[PDB]
DNA sequence: CGGAACAGTTGCGACTTAGACGTGGTTGTGGGAGCTGCTATACTCTCC
RNA sequence: CCCUCGA
């Protein structure tokens, strides 16, 4: 069965499995407070 | 999948926005001067006070739960109002 | 030295090689297939000049084919004719100023007669806004400027696929007859050995039962085809015989549960292939079915579908083809190999263009149209009906609008610079309707192919998951009226190489034998060499005889894109950091000044004026007056022609479209010459960046791995500073509780953060604004229960009466600062068209200069790429005899093993023409000097040249001029004939022990920046469903910590931290809460509770019918609830009661 | 072998062949399956509702 | 820092309404888009 | 989700 643009719906199997499926993306992995990101440059002024 | 981006644009609209955990962390603490300016009232103005202007009771039902006539629940509203807007400010 | 333009600076080149034909216009992929739709009279005469099948235009032919439009009783009819476009209804930054769609009214002549009356009724119908394709060769869609992307389809046809690839390790034999628009129907031969036959995926059958269902008898079959020993096998493994039965049997595969009738079923497999109207073969399809099987020798141009005379001929081509015939003759047909086709080459493969998908979506529309005209013809009383009555357009308008808006070819443009706008018109992609899916798309699609010469860019194309899907149309390619890519040749005639020029499609130049560009020839037409590399057949290359040869490459780079045509020493680059320095090109920022490079390929002037980003006059003329704002030229006509300039316009990704008129008041100028620079563009050349100072040599660590080290005289003179034009949108509407209201009075803010406010409670132009300021203040009405209980007293004692509101205003992000420099407001209290339930809504342009720093990406055009690791005082850099700091510091370790030796090459020419040369002609001419031309073997400080891709500066004529480099200011040589220079150390003052290689290198400030980059999060917004923080630095969201993440954490086997990361960091509720608690009291962390995720496993496992439980030890299981009270009791607690 | 593994499973107690047909299918909270307004008064549901 | 007496406000509760909005009926023809350009592997079904 | 892009 499709919505708009021909594209199948996502059925409650669908929330399950799959590398986006609740156990790989929301149970094995998270997105979490207290993080950040930049871009990395090189430190050669820094101890170990 | 509703995008995060979605979320957040709808919440800028909402009645109540996405609030951090720091925002619900420092809400949940106790407001001092509050706290310390309702200690000053008398108890019984601080009671009334209390119910009507948090919870909302009517004359009726304060005046029930007090076990005081309503008139006495009109005094100790006024009083203890006017005490608190002289005590806070 | 590109000396067709005029006013064109003069750039002096290397190329030996003499170029007959120019570059055609870089736009004609776009503009000649919109002109075509539309019949343009500029289209009329191309057509008349290719000469004339009496032409008819996109909208022409869809109307000619629709018409007549005649009821089903044949009493009256509809016929169109003749259509028009009325003027344009706004221009074009009108449009995206109003969020419009460039759009110009469509009329056409619909003439309605009545059979029986014989009365005449011939009406000017409005057929709708038609959407327009602007100079520049884009849309405006709805305000935004969009490209439509050619596709790359496979035309109609029948195409043969021979797999060897069955477990029995024999090979089979299949065949697909794909049309425009239609039925498909498949042919194979089993591995079991039968014939089988697919129709729309239905399931096979012997190929006999088809064909006689056609009215074939099982001895006529045997006739023809008896010399297949499988189709004689295939016969009596039919199952059945008749042509009722086969007509019976058909009609049963098609629907699964109907009755099936003979006079259905036969006009059901009438109207499903042979009827014009379910089935159509385009006319490509048509001479491609007969060119294949040789069945038309005649050209009878009449019909386009399938025949009969074509079933047979299939089967019979597959039938020898699995036998090993190599030849076929067909009755009333000539002589066609029997052979496999290839999907890939670009004979078989086509280019759907914009007008003819355009076209498509029209004649999907006007269908529409048809069957209300139809509907309306049987209601309506004649002598009453008059057309307008009867045509409805909606249904066309709407089919053209889905399509700008749904498509995957309809693409927001990609605008950075006019270079990454401009290829993204000559795109030809894969994907889409019609095409591939991503799913479905091997390895073998993604691969150069022996076509692609001349037509797709080999170097040009992604680098990630887009590999392969996405090209670049070749330099000098044509879109032929069929869809097939055609490439100019030179006519080789008796092993002169003439100038007659001649434009093959892949199929011709198969049966031919083209000479590469680099082929030497002399001042006559005779080859230097009796053997010449050569491409002959299906993309072998071979050692040749010259005296058999047909054509040769007009130019080099002609098998080469836009974008790669500018890379100096293209040559000597290896195609992969090439490939990177084509997509690189078209990440540059434009710079607050442009540069044009020292060194180019000279394609670069051609590039901008084509691209349309700069402003070029189209009549001669003198300036009349010129300011920053516009530019008039006087024709000598007495007509003057006004240009108005882009000023800070803000580009679909952020980037400033700024154009700065080039001329002075007074000034000459010719038809074709540039007026104004466009935002990467100087003197009309493309320039994506500066020419900077640079050292080879590793520095102190700081250039580690591609690091790159910086001067800050790049920071202080903004040589690589860029404008950076920021959109933030915001709109008051309805809500559950009332409505919205943008207002100056924001509660509990103080006045002096609301001081850059007008009175509207919006920011005012000119403001300096940082992180947190409100750029424009909304509240947004709060329920009752949505105030604290101390917010409630105070609210009650002190007698407020306003509104309960949050503050909801639109504030800048964080790590943003700029100035603003725009405003719109749209109200509805104004006739400002809104979206139900928005009263008003704001747009606030901040604008920002953004000074080139640490973590910036750089790059040249070689694939050469870094960050930048270090910016330094100018003291400290390596400095020359002459006392110049070096630019910039590129490690050494990083450049060979890359295999882009362009780079260094490009930096020995950069230095020669930043001091200038005088080759000594003294004694005479030098031998290495020789085959220069008489313009370079001189050249002032500063000079600009350019070295095309495959005729370049040869490695000789680089290393002689490297000897006649002159002098600086003090007649001090400071490069020696080696492109090297003794270097002090700027900190300790001492030389450096060795002479360091330098010069100059043109470098790019690519769009990947800092400022946009970093990004960090204590706490922030959560998602609702999954109660997991957010994610993207938009919504200040946090890092995804992964399930590679997760097995780092267990291969240390650090418990507490993954325990916290997947609890009280993300998921766990009361935990995440009580946790920042705790760090403001200074306590210690709490236990975690229970992530959030796992309830809602278990909740979507039970909607899946699944009983699951969490059993305590007892076996007994465990509701999961919280005691509401906890909340309540503190809440109570911290009032004192 | 293989349907033995089927009928034994459905041997045990607590557990009946009955569940495999549904006279009633469960809803999931709303709030897992929600629906957000959007820039321009459209609307976005998952999937499932 | 009570208990009546007395006089200003929401606020629930009816009812008229005018328009969106869904209902009556419903009678010549008239059967969709889209695709299929993925590879490799294990194993039940199902035709024989 | 899709388009497109970075490592």
């Amino acid at each position: 069965v499709t919505g708009p643009g021909n594209r199948p719906l996502k059925s409650l199997s669908d929330l399950l499995k799959g590398k986006q499926g609740r156990f790989r993306q929301n149970l094995l992995g998270k997105r979490v407070d207290y993080s950040g990101r930049s871009v990395i440059v090189v430190g050669p002024q820094l101890k170990l | 999948q509703i995008t995060d981006w979605q979320l957040a644009s709808n919440a800028e609209h909402s009645s109540t926005g996405l609030r951090s955990a720091e925002v619900e962390a420092l809400e949940a603490l106790p407001d001092t001067e509050i706290k310390e300016a309702l200690q000053a009232l008398p108890e019984e103005f601080r009671m009334a006070v209390y119910y009507a202007d948090v919870e909302g009771f009517p004359y009726k039902e304060i005046a029930e739960i007090m076990d005081t006539p309503i008139g006495t629940v009109m005094s100790r509203l006024h009083r203890g109002r006017r005490q608190l807007r002289g005590l806070l400010a | 030295s590109n000396n067709s333009v005029p006013g064109a600076p003069n750039r002096v080149s290397f190329a030996k090689l003499r170029e007959p034909l120019e570059v055609p216009g870089l736009l004609d992929v776009q503009t000649d297939s919109f002109e075509w739709l539309i019949g343009s009279p500029r289209w009329r005469e191309s057509a008349a000049e290719r000469g004339d099948v009496n032409p008819v235009g996109g909208l022409e032919e869809v109307l000619y084919e629709l018409s007549p439009i005649e009821d089903f009783s044949g009493s009256m009819s509809l016929s169109f004719s003749d259509p028009r476009f009325d003027d344009v209804k706004a221009p074009v930054d009108e449009c995206k100023d109003k969020d419009m769609t460039y759009a110009a009214p469509l009329f056409v002549t619909a003439e309605f007669i009545n059979n029986n009356t014989g009365e005449i009724k011939s009406q000017t119908v409005f057929m709708g806004d038609f959407p327009m394709m602007t100079e520049k060769g884009t849309f405006i869609i709805n305000g935004t400027e969009r490209v439509v992307v050619s596709q790359l389809v496979r035309s109609p046809g029948v195409y043969f696929d021979e797999t060897i690839d069955k477990s029995t390790d024999k090979t089979l034999h299949s065949v697909k007859v794909i049309p425009s628009r239609g039925a498909w129907l498949e042919f194979d031969v089993d591995k079991r050995d039968t014939v089988g036959v697919r129709i729309d995926r239905k399931r096979r059958q012997p190929v006999t039962v088809l064909l006689k269902a056609l009215g074939w008898t099982s001895e006529q079959i045997v006739e023809r085809f008896g010399f297949s020993e499988i189709m004689r096998s295939t016969l009596e493994k039919d199952n059945t015989v008749g042509t009722d039965e086969a007509l019976l049997d058909i009609y049963r595969k098609l629907r699964p549960g109907e009755p099936p009738t003979k006079e259905s079923a036969q006009t059901l497999l009438e109207n499903l292939f042979f009827k014009e109207k379910r089935y159509d073969l385009a006319r490509v399809g048509r001479y491609k079915v007969n060119k294949k099987l040789g069945l038309h020798v005649g050209e009878p141009i009449t019909s386009s579908t399938l025949t009969e005379e074509d079933v047979v001929a299939t089967i019979e081509y597959l039938v020898r083809l699995h036998e090993g015939q190599t030849t076929m003759t067909v009755p009333g047909g000539v002589e066609v190999p029997v052979e496999t086709d290839d999907i890939d080459h670009f004979g078989n493969r086509r280019l759907r263009t914009v007008g003819e998908l355009i076209q498509n979506q029209i004649r999907v529309g006007m269908s529409r149209m048809e069957r209300v005209v139809r509907e309306r013809m049987t209601t309506q009383d004649v002598e009453a009906i008059t057309p307008q009555t009867l045509i409805n357009i909606r249904p066309v308008v709407a089919a053209i609008k889905e399509f700008f808006g749904t498509s995957q070819l309809s693409q927001f443009m990609d605008q950075n610079n006019p270079l990454s706008g401009l290829t993204h018109k000559r795109r030809l992609s894969a994907l889409g309707p019609g095409g591939l899916s991503r799913e479905r798309a091997g390895l073998e699609v993604r691969d150069v192919h022996p076509s692609h010469y001349g037509r797709m860019c080999p170097i040009e194309t992604p680098e990630g998951p887009n590999i392969g899907l996405i090209g670049s149309l070749s330099v000098y390619a044509r879109v032929n009226p069929f869809g097939f890519i055609e490439t100019p040749y030179r006519k080789v005639v008796d092993g002169v190489v003439s100038d007659e020029i001649v434009y093959l499609t892949a199929d011709e130049e198969d049966r031919h034998v083209v000479a590469q560009a680099n082929s030497p020839i002399d001042a006559d037409g005779r080859f230097v060499e009796p053997r010449v590399l050569v491409r002959r057949k299906a993309g072998e290359v071979e050692y040749v005889p010259s005296s058999e040869v047909d054509y040769m490459d007009v130019s080099p780079r002609q098998m080469v894109s836009v974008a790669t045509a500018m890379i100096p020493f293209l040559e000597h680059d290896d195609a992969n950091r090439a490939l990177m320095g084509a997509n690189m090109q078209r990440q540059a920022v434009p710079l607050v000044r442009s540069e044009a490079p020292l060194v180019g390929t000279g394609m670069e002037l051609r590039a901008a004026i084509d691209a349309g980003d700069v402003v070029v006059a189209e009549e001669s003329g003198v300036i009349e007056e010129v300011s920053a704002d516009y530019i008039t030229v006087m024709h000598d006509n007495g007509t003057r022609r006004t240009y108005r300039m882009r000023k800070f316009a803000r580009s679909n990704h952020g980037t400033c479209a700024n154009q700065c008129p080039i001329v002075d008041a007074g000034d000459r100028v010719e038809a074709g010459q540039v007026i104004a620079d466009g935002p990467c563009t100087d003197d009309g050349e493309m320039a994506l960046g500066k020419n900077l100072l640079v050292a080879i040599m590793p520095w102190e660590g700081h250039n580690y791995e591609d690091a790159i080290i910086l001067s800050n005289r790049l920071v202080e003179e903004d040589v690589l500073t860029s404008i950076h034009i920021e959109e933030h949108e915001i709109d008051a509407r309805d809500t559950k509780l009332g409505a919205e209201e943008i207002t100056r009075d924001i509660p509990n803010i103080s006045d002096e953060v609301l001081a850059d406010l007008d009175e509207r409670g919006i920011v005012r132009i000119g403001a300096e604004v940082r992180d947190g300021d409100i750029l424009v203040g909304k509240v947004t009405p709060k329920g009752e229960t949505e105030l604290t209980p101390e917010e409630r007293l105070l609210r009650a004692i002190f007698g407020e009466k306003a509104r309960e509101v949050r503050d909801t205003s639109l504030k800048v992000p964080h790590g943003e600062s700029g100035k603003v420099i725009g405003i719109r407001v749209f109200s509805r209290e104004d006739e400002d068209e809104l979206p139900a339930g928005v009263n008003e809504l704001v747009r606030v342009y901040v604008a920002q200069k953004r000074k080139i720093s640490d973590g910036d990406k750089l790059a040249g055009r070689h694939g050469n790429k870094g960050v930048i690791g270090k910016i330094l005082p100018v003291e400290d850099m390596p400095f020359l005899a002459d006392g110049t700091p070096v630019d910039i510091i590129l490690n050494t370790h990083g450049v060979p093993r890359r295999m882009n030796i362009g780079q260094i090459l490009e930096t020995h020419l950069g230095w020669c023409a930043h001091s200038g040369w005088k080759v000594d002609a003294a004694k005479g001419v030098p031998d290495w000097a020789a085959r220069l031309p008489d313009e370079l073997l001189e050249a002032q400080p500063n000079a600009i040249v350019s070295t095309p891709v495959f005729d370049g500066a040869q490695e000789a004529e680089l290393q002689g001029l490297l000897s006649c480099t002159l002098p600086n200011r003090d007649g001090d040589v400071l490069v020696d004939a080696d492109g090297k220079a003794m270097l002090f150390d700027g900190r300790s003052g001492e030389p450096f022990p060795y002479p360091v290689t330098v010069g100059y290198m043109y470098i790019m400030k690519l769009h990947h920046l800092v400022d946009d980059k970093i990004h960090a999060r204590s706490t922030g917004p959560y998602s609702m469903i999954t109660q997991q923080p957010l994610g993207g630095k938009a919504q200040f969201g946090g890092q995804r910590f992964g399930e590679m993440e997760c097995w780092a954490m267990q291969a240390y086997g650090a418990a507490y931290t993954l325990q916290e990361l997947l609890t009280i960091k993300s998921d766990d509720t009361v935990g995440r809460v009580k946790v920042y608690e705790a760090i403001v009291k200074g306590e210690n962390i709490p236990e975690p509770g229970i992530p959030e995720s796992f309830k809602v496993l278990l909740k979507e496992l039970q909607s899946l019918c699944l009983n699951v439980e969490v059993l305590s030890s007892d076996g007994a299981a465990i509701e999961l609830r919280e005691g509401e009270d906890e909340d309540l009791e503190r809440a109570a607690a911290n009032l004192g009661i | 072998l293989k349907r033995l593994k089927v009928v034994a499973a459905f041997q045990q107690s607590g557990n009946s062949p009955m569940g495999m047909v549904l006279d009633a299918v469960p809803v999931i909270p709303p709030e897992l399956r929600p629906m957000v307004q959007l820039d321009g008064g459209r609307f976005a549901t998952s999937d499932l509702n």
